[PDB]
Protein backbone atom coordinates (compact mmCIF):
# COMPACT_ATOMS: atom_id res chain seq x y z
CA UNK A 1 0.00 0.00 0.00
CA UNK A 2 1.45 3.17 -0.81
CA UNK A 3 2.68 5.68 1.85
CA UNK A 4 0.29 8.66 3.43
CA UNK A 5 0.94 12.01 1.64
CA UNK A 6 4.51 14.11 2.26
CA UNK A 7 4.42 17.93 2.79
CA UNK A 8 5.30 19.88 0.40
CA UNK A 9 9.11 20.39 -1.22
CA UNK B 1 13.91 -15.55 -1.59
CA UNK B 2 14.69 -11.32 -1.17
CA UNK B 3 11.88 -9.34 -2.76
CA UNK B 4 11.55 -5.34 -3.18
CA UNK B 5 8.21 -3.59 -3.08
CA UNK B 6 8.07 0.27 -5.03
CA UNK B 7 5.89 3.04 -6.17
CA UNK B 8 6.40 5.32 -8.68
CA UNK B 9 4.85 8.63 -9.32
CA UNK B 10 5.13 11.25 -12.12
CA UNK B 11 3.76 14.84 -11.94
CA UNK B 12 3.52 16.95 -15.16
CA UNK B 13 2.91 20.62 -15.13
CA UNK B 14 0.92 21.74 -17.73
CA UNK B 15 0.53 25.52 -17.03
CA UNK B 16 -2.32 27.33 -18.64
CA UNK B 17 -3.84 23.57 -19.19
CA UNK B 18 -4.47 23.07 -15.76
CA UNK B 19 -3.29 21.22 -12.62
CA UNK B 20 -0.34 19.14 -13.32
CA UNK B 21 -1.06 14.59 -14.40
CA UNK B 22 -0.06 12.69 -11.47
CA UNK B 23 0.59 9.08 -12.86
CA UNK B 24 1.55 6.52 -9.62
CA UNK B 25 2.05 2.65 -10.31
CA UNK B 26 3.05 0.37 -7.36
CA UNK B 27 5.40 -2.91 -8.29
CA UNK B 28 6.13 -6.08 -6.11
CA UNK B 29 10.14 -7.05 -7.81
CA UNK B 30 8.80 -6.92 -11.54
CA UNK B 31 5.30 -7.14 -11.47
CA UNK B 32 2.86 -4.25 -11.89
CA UNK B 33 0.35 -4.49 -9.34
CA UNK B 34 -1.68 -1.06 -8.80
CA UNK B 35 -1.94 2.36 -10.77
CA UNK B 36 -3.69 5.83 -10.43
CA UNK B 37 -4.20 8.67 -13.41
CA UNK B 38 -5.43 11.67 -11.92
CA UNK B 39 -7.04 12.48 -15.57
CA UNK B 40 -8.80 9.19 -15.78
CA UNK B 41 -12.34 9.44 -16.22
CA UNK B 42 -13.17 9.00 -11.86
CA UNK B 43 -9.53 8.73 -10.33
CA UNK B 44 -9.12 5.70 -8.16
CA UNK B 45 -6.43 3.38 -7.63
CA UNK B 46 -6.93 -0.08 -10.08
CA UNK B 47 -5.59 -3.36 -9.91
CA UNK B 48 -2.77 -4.49 -12.50
CA UNK B 49 -1.70 -8.01 -11.05
CA UNK B 50 -4.56 -10.85 -10.41
CA UNK B 51 -3.43 -11.34 -6.41
CA UNK B 52 -4.11 -7.81 -5.49
CA UNK B 53 -8.16 -7.86 -6.69
CA UNK B 54 -8.82 -10.06 -3.32
CA UNK B 55 -8.14 -6.42 -1.13
CA UNK B 56 -11.56 -5.44 0.07
CA UNK B 57 -12.95 -1.63 -0.74
CA UNK B 58 -11.09 0.01 2.44
CA UNK B 59 -7.49 -0.67 0.70
CA UNK B 60 -8.91 1.10 -2.48
CA UNK B 61 -10.50 3.89 -0.87
CA UNK B 62 -7.47 4.34 1.49
CA UNK B 63 -5.35 4.64 -1.60
CA UNK B 64 -7.57 6.22 -3.84
CA UNK B 65 -7.22 9.33 -1.27
CA UNK B 66 -3.86 8.93 -0.73
CA UNK B 67 -3.18 9.92 -4.62
CA UNK B 68 -5.46 12.39 -4.94
CA UNK B 69 -4.18 14.42 -1.62
CA UNK B 70 -0.49 13.34 -2.91
CA UNK B 71 -1.39 14.64 -6.71
CA UNK B 72 -2.33 18.24 -4.91
CA UNK B 73 0.64 18.63 -2.85
CA UNK B 74 3.21 17.74 -6.39
CA UNK B 75 1.38 20.27 -7.70
CA UNK B 76 2.71 22.89 -4.85
CA UNK B 77 6.01 21.08 -4.74
CA UNK B 78 6.22 21.81 -8.54
CA UNK B 79 4.97 25.68 -7.87
CA UNK B 80 7.51 25.80 -5.34
CA UNK B 81 11.04 24.28 -7.38
CA UNK B 82 10.52 26.48 -10.01
CA UNK B 83 10.24 29.36 -7.94
CA UNK B 84 13.97 27.84 -6.18
CA UNK B 85 15.08 27.86 -9.96
CA UNK B 86 13.89 31.48 -11.40
CA UNK B 87 11.99 29.33 -14.01
CA UNK B 88 9.32 30.84 -16.33
CA UNK B 89 5.84 30.32 -15.21
CA UNK B 90 5.06 28.86 -18.85
CA UNK B 91 7.01 25.92 -18.90
CA UNK B 92 6.18 22.18 -17.93
CA UNK B 93 8.11 20.59 -15.60
CA UNK B 94 8.53 16.80 -14.57
CA UNK B 95 8.48 15.71 -10.34
CA UNK B 96 9.26 12.02 -9.75
CA UNK B 97 9.29 9.78 -6.85
CA UNK B 98 10.40 6.55 -6.36
CA UNK B 99 10.37 4.71 -2.49
CA UNK B 100 9.66 1.43 -1.49
CA UNK B 101 11.50 -1.50 0.94
CA UNK B 102 14.07 -4.14 -0.10
CA UNK B 103 13.42 -7.65 2.21
CA UNK B 104 15.34 -10.79 2.43
CA UNK B 105 13.88 -14.54 2.31
CA UNK B 106 12.63 -13.78 6.34
CA UNK B 107 10.61 -10.72 5.28
CA UNK B 108 13.03 -8.38 7.26
CA UNK B 109 14.07 -4.82 5.88
CA UNK B 110 17.51 -5.04 3.93
CA UNK B 111 17.18 -1.05 2.79
CA UNK B 112 14.41 1.62 2.98
CA UNK B 113 14.33 3.97 -0.38
CA UNK B 114 12.81 7.45 -0.73
CA UNK B 115 14.40 9.66 -3.54
CA UNK B 116 13.21 12.20 -6.06
CA UNK B 117 14.41 14.02 -9.71
CA UNK B 118 13.28 17.27 -10.57
CA UNK B 119 12.69 17.43 -14.87
CA UNK B 120 14.76 13.99 -14.95
CA UNK B 121 17.80 15.01 -12.01
CA UNK B 122 18.09 13.54 -8.77
CA UNK B 123 16.85 16.57 -6.20
CA UNK B 124 16.42 15.14 -2.77
CA UNK B 125 17.08 11.55 -1.02
CA UNK B 126 16.43 9.55 2.08
CA UNK B 127 19.97 8.55 3.22
CA UNK B 128 20.38 4.34 3.70
CA UNK B 129 20.48 5.11 7.63
CA UNK B 130 16.56 6.43 7.37
CA UNK B 131 17.20 9.53 9.12
CA UNK B 132 19.15 11.82 6.88
CA UNK B 133 18.73 13.78 3.35
CA UNK B 134 21.71 13.86 0.49
CA UNK B 135 20.46 17.20 -1.39
CA UNK B 136 21.68 17.99 -4.83
CA UNK B 137 21.76 21.94 -4.54
CA UNK B 138 20.75 25.13 -2.75
CA UNK B 139 17.15 24.77 -3.86
CA UNK B 140 17.13 21.20 -2.86
CA UNK B 141 18.67 22.61 0.55
CA UNK B 142 15.43 24.68 1.02
CA UNK B 143 12.96 21.24 0.44
CA UNK B 144 15.46 19.76 3.34
CA UNK B 145 15.53 22.46 5.85
CA UNK B 146 11.29 22.37 5.16
CA UNK B 147 11.61 18.21 5.85
CA UNK B 148 13.78 18.14 8.62
CA UNK B 149 11.76 20.94 10.50
CA UNK B 150 8.70 18.66 9.63
CA UNK B 151 9.97 15.48 10.59
CA UNK B 152 9.63 14.50 7.22
CA UNK B 153 12.59 11.46 7.83
CA UNK B 154 10.54 9.89 10.75
CA UNK B 155 7.55 9.48 8.65
CA UNK B 156 9.11 8.29 5.76
CA UNK B 157 10.95 5.68 8.13
CA UNK B 158 7.79 4.72 10.14
CA UNK B 159 6.47 3.63 6.45
CA UNK B 160 9.52 2.04 5.38
CA UNK B 161 10.05 -0.08 8.45
CA UNK B 162 6.47 -0.53 8.97
CA UNK B 163 3.48 -0.68 6.18
CA UNK B 164 6.16 -1.18 3.58
CA UNK B 165 7.91 -4.44 4.83
CA UNK B 166 4.11 -5.80 6.42
CA UNK B 167 2.15 -5.26 2.76
CA UNK B 168 5.07 -6.49 1.08
CA UNK B 169 4.77 -9.77 3.13
CA UNK B 170 1.07 -10.11 2.47
CA UNK B 171 1.61 -9.50 -0.89
CA UNK B 172 4.13 -12.08 -1.07
CA UNK B 173 1.67 -14.93 0.38
CA UNK B 174 -1.23 -13.78 -1.44
CA UNK B 175 0.52 -13.53 -5.17
CA UNK B 176 2.30 -17.05 -4.19
CA UNK B 177 3.77 -19.03 -7.15
CA UNK B 178 3.28 -15.92 -9.32
CA UNK B 179 5.86 -14.14 -6.99
CA UNK B 180 8.16 -16.23 -5.46
CA UNK B 181 8.98 -19.23 -7.94
CA UNK B 182 10.37 -17.86 -11.08
CA UNK B 183 9.53 -18.49 -14.65
CA UNK B 184 12.50 -20.32 -16.74
CA UNK B 185 13.17 -19.10 -20.32
CA UNK B 186 11.26 -20.72 -23.10
CA UNK B 187 14.37 -20.87 -25.20
CA UNK B 188 15.59 -21.52 -29.15
CA UNK B 189 17.99 -20.89 -31.81
CA UNK B 190 17.18 -19.12 -35.06
CA UNK B 191 19.33 -19.38 -38.05
CA UNK B 192 19.36 -16.50 -40.68
CA UNK B 193 21.74 -16.62 -43.94
CA UNK B 194 23.43 -13.63 -44.82
CA UNK B 195 25.24 -14.59 -47.82
CA UNK B 196 26.67 -17.68 -49.18
CA UNK B 197 29.63 -17.16 -46.57
CA UNK B 198 27.92 -15.37 -43.69
CA UNK B 199 24.85 -16.55 -41.05
CA UNK B 200 23.36 -15.26 -38.16
CA UNK B 201 22.72 -17.63 -35.35
CA UNK B 202 19.79 -15.47 -32.87
CA UNK B 203 19.15 -17.27 -29.01
CA UNK B 204 16.08 -16.20 -28.12
CA UNK B 205 14.62 -16.07 -24.09
CA UNK B 206 10.94 -16.06 -24.07
CA UNK B 207 8.22 -15.72 -21.19
CA UNK B 208 10.88 -15.79 -18.61
CA UNK B 209 10.06 -13.76 -15.04
CA UNK B 210 12.04 -12.38 -13.41
CA UNK B 211 13.16 -9.67 -16.13
CA UNK B 212 17.14 -10.61 -14.84
CA UNK B 213 18.84 -12.93 -17.38
CA UNK B 214 22.26 -13.56 -19.00
CA UNK B 215 22.76 -14.73 -23.00
CA UNK B 216 26.07 -14.93 -24.27
CA UNK B 217 27.54 -16.50 -27.60
CA UNK B 218 30.59 -18.63 -27.15
CA UNK B 219 32.65 -20.10 -29.39
CA UNK B 220 34.12 -23.35 -28.62
CA UNK B 221 33.11 -22.55 -24.89
CA UNK B 222 35.09 -19.14 -25.01
CA UNK B 223 32.52 -16.08 -24.55
CA UNK B 224 31.93 -13.88 -28.05
CA UNK B 225 31.62 -10.62 -26.02
CA UNK B 226 32.70 -8.37 -28.61
CA UNK B 227 30.68 -9.53 -31.43
CA UNK B 228 27.38 -10.26 -29.99
CA UNK B 229 24.14 -8.20 -30.91
CA UNK B 230 22.27 -7.94 -27.40
CA UNK B 231 19.03 -6.16 -27.56
CA UNK B 232 17.53 -5.10 -24.00
CA UNK B 233 15.68 -7.25 -22.04
CA UNK B 234 11.51 -6.31 -23.27
CA UNK B 235 8.22 -6.94 -21.98
CA UNK B 236 5.99 -9.22 -23.67
CA UNK B 237 3.20 -7.31 -22.26
CA UNK B 238 1.48 -10.65 -20.08
CA UNK B 239 4.03 -9.95 -16.96
CA UNK B 240 6.72 -12.04 -18.57
CA UNK B 241 10.16 -11.02 -20.47
CA UNK B 242 12.35 -11.35 -23.93
CA UNK B 243 15.64 -10.93 -24.77
CA UNK B 244 17.83 -12.00 -27.61
CA UNK B 245 21.33 -12.25 -28.29
CA UNK B 246 22.85 -12.92 -32.24
CA UNK B 247 26.44 -13.47 -33.44
CA UNK B 248 27.09 -13.67 -37.40
CA UNK B 249 29.16 -16.71 -38.23
CA UNK B 250 30.93 -18.32 -41.32
CA UNK B 251 28.54 -20.66 -42.73
CA UNK B 252 29.24 -24.32 -42.03
CA UNK B 253 31.10 -22.88 -38.76
CA UNK B 254 27.81 -22.79 -36.65
CA UNK B 255 28.68 -26.05 -35.07
CA UNK B 256 31.18 -24.47 -32.89
CA UNK B 257 28.66 -21.94 -31.72
CA UNK B 258 26.50 -22.31 -28.59
CA UNK B 259 24.33 -19.88 -26.57
CA UNK B 260 24.59 -19.95 -22.58
CA UNK B 261 21.46 -18.84 -20.73
CA UNK B 262 21.42 -18.03 -17.18
CA UNK B 263 18.19 -17.47 -15.40
CA UNK B 264 16.60 -17.98 -11.64
CA UNK B 265 14.21 -20.29 -12.69
CA UNK B 266 16.60 -23.17 -14.92
CA UNK B 267 17.15 -25.96 -12.82
CA UNK B 268 21.16 -24.84 -14.07
CA UNK B 269 22.45 -22.72 -16.99
CA UNK B 270 21.35 -23.54 -20.39
CA UNK B 271 23.57 -24.81 -23.25
CA UNK B 272 21.79 -24.42 -26.68
CA UNK B 273 22.41 -24.89 -30.55
CA UNK B 274 21.12 -24.53 -34.05
CA UNK B 275 19.14 -27.53 -33.95
CA UNK C 1 16.71 20.20 -18.69
CA UNK C 2 17.04 16.51 -19.59
CA UNK C 3 16.56 15.24 -22.72
CA UNK C 4 17.20 11.80 -23.55
CA UNK C 5 16.42 9.94 -26.85
CA UNK C 6 13.68 7.37 -26.94
CA UNK C 7 15.30 3.61 -27.70
CA UNK C 8 12.77 1.57 -29.92
CA UNK C 9 12.16 -2.14 -30.47
CA UNK C 10 8.84 -3.52 -32.43
CA UNK C 11 8.27 -7.35 -31.98
CA UNK C 12 5.44 -10.05 -31.18
CA UNK C 13 4.24 -11.01 -27.64
CA UNK C 14 4.39 -14.87 -29.36
CA UNK C 15 6.45 -16.01 -32.29
CA UNK C 16 4.56 -15.02 -35.62
CA UNK C 17 2.33 -17.81 -37.64
CA UNK C 18 0.63 -16.47 -40.51
CA UNK C 19 -3.36 -16.56 -39.18
CA UNK C 20 -2.61 -16.94 -35.79
CA UNK C 21 -3.80 -14.50 -33.22
CA UNK C 22 -0.98 -12.32 -31.35
CA UNK C 23 0.52 -8.97 -29.74
CA UNK C 24 1.98 -6.42 -31.98
CA UNK C 25 4.28 -4.52 -29.22
CA UNK C 26 6.34 -1.16 -29.97
CA UNK C 27 8.38 -0.74 -26.79
CA UNK C 28 9.87 2.56 -26.22
CA UNK C 29 11.90 3.25 -23.35
CA UNK C 30 15.28 5.62 -21.79
CA UNK C 31 13.17 8.65 -22.62
CA UNK C 32 12.71 12.16 -20.83
CA UNK C 33 10.44 14.10 -20.78
CA UNK C 34 7.56 11.44 -20.78
CA UNK C 35 5.57 13.58 -23.14
CA UNK C 36 6.02 11.10 -26.51
CA UNK C 37 3.85 10.44 -29.30
CA UNK C 38 3.12 6.43 -30.67
CA UNK C 39 1.70 5.00 -33.53
CA UNK C 40 1.59 1.37 -35.11
CA UNK C 41 1.01 1.10 -38.35
CA UNK C 42 -0.18 -1.25 -40.75
CA UNK C 43 0.65 -0.83 -44.19
CA UNK C 44 1.79 2.69 -43.43
CA UNK C 45 -1.81 3.65 -42.03
CA UNK C 46 -2.50 3.89 -37.76
CA UNK C 47 -4.11 1.25 -36.20
CA UNK C 48 -7.21 2.41 -33.89
CA UNK C 49 -7.82 1.47 -30.49
CA UNK C 50 -3.91 1.25 -29.41
CA UNK C 51 -3.50 0.36 -25.51
CA UNK C 52 -0.43 1.48 -23.96
CA UNK C 53 0.99 0.21 -20.24
CA UNK C 54 0.67 2.78 -17.37
CA UNK C 55 4.04 5.67 -17.55
CA UNK C 56 7.24 3.77 -15.53
CA UNK C 57 10.63 4.84 -14.77
CA UNK C 58 13.51 2.81 -14.34
CA UNK C 59 16.39 3.50 -11.75
CA UNK C 60 17.76 6.78 -13.77
CA UNK C 61 14.33 8.46 -14.24
CA UNK C 62 14.02 7.40 -18.09
CA UNK C 63 10.60 6.86 -18.74
CA UNK C 64 9.53 3.60 -20.62
CA UNK C 65 5.73 2.65 -22.30
CA UNK C 66 4.70 -0.32 -23.96
CA UNK C 67 2.00 0.23 -26.69
CA UNK C 68 0.34 -3.17 -28.09
CA UNK C 69 -2.77 -4.14 -30.18
CA UNK C 70 -4.27 -7.73 -30.90
CA UNK C 71 -3.33 -8.50 -34.19
CA UNK C 72 -3.11 -11.37 -36.68
CA UNK C 73 0.22 -11.46 -38.76
CA UNK C 74 0.03 -12.37 -42.71
CA UNK C 75 2.61 -12.80 -45.44
CA UNK C 76 1.80 -9.80 -47.27
CA UNK C 77 0.99 -7.22 -43.67
CA UNK C 78 3.97 -5.10 -43.11
CA UNK C 79 3.89 -3.35 -39.44
CA UNK C 80 5.58 -0.31 -37.73
CA UNK C 81 5.95 1.54 -35.02
CA UNK C 82 6.37 5.40 -35.60
CA UNK C 83 7.55 7.72 -32.05
CA UNK C 84 8.08 11.41 -32.38
CA UNK C 85 9.50 13.25 -29.08
CA UNK C 86 11.64 16.59 -28.72
CA UNK C 87 14.70 14.74 -28.99
CA UNK C 88 13.73 13.41 -32.61
CA UNK C 89 13.99 15.50 -35.22
CA UNK C 90 12.11 13.75 -37.52
CA UNK C 91 9.76 10.62 -36.83
CA UNK C 92 11.43 7.58 -36.00
CA UNK C 93 9.91 4.12 -37.68
CA UNK C 94 11.35 1.04 -37.00
CA UNK C 95 9.83 -2.00 -39.21
CA UNK C 96 8.68 -5.07 -37.24
CA UNK C 97 11.13 -8.07 -38.82
CA UNK C 98 8.62 -11.43 -36.91
CA UNK C 99 13.25 -12.98 -36.94
CA UNK C 100 13.76 -10.01 -33.81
Amino acid sequence: EPRSPSHSM
Amino acid sequence: GSHSMRYFYTSVSRPGRGEPRFISVGYVDDTQFVRFDSDAASPREEPRAPWIEQEGPEYWDRNTQIYKAQAQTDRESLRNLRGYYNQSEAGSHTLQSMYGCDVGPDGRLLRGHDQYAYDGKDYIALNEDLRSWTAADTAAQITQRKWEAAREAEQRRAYLEGECVEWLRRYLENGKDKLERADPPKTHVTHHPISDHEATLRCWALGFYPAEITLTWQRDGEDQTQDTELVETRPAGDRTFQKWAAVVVPSGEEQRYTCHVQHEGLPKPLTLRWE
Amino acid sequence: MIQRTPKIQVYSRHPAENGKSNFLNCYVSGFHPSDIEVDLLKNGERIEKVEHSDLSFSKDWSFYLLYYTEFTPTEKDEYACRVNHVTLSQPKIVKWDRDM
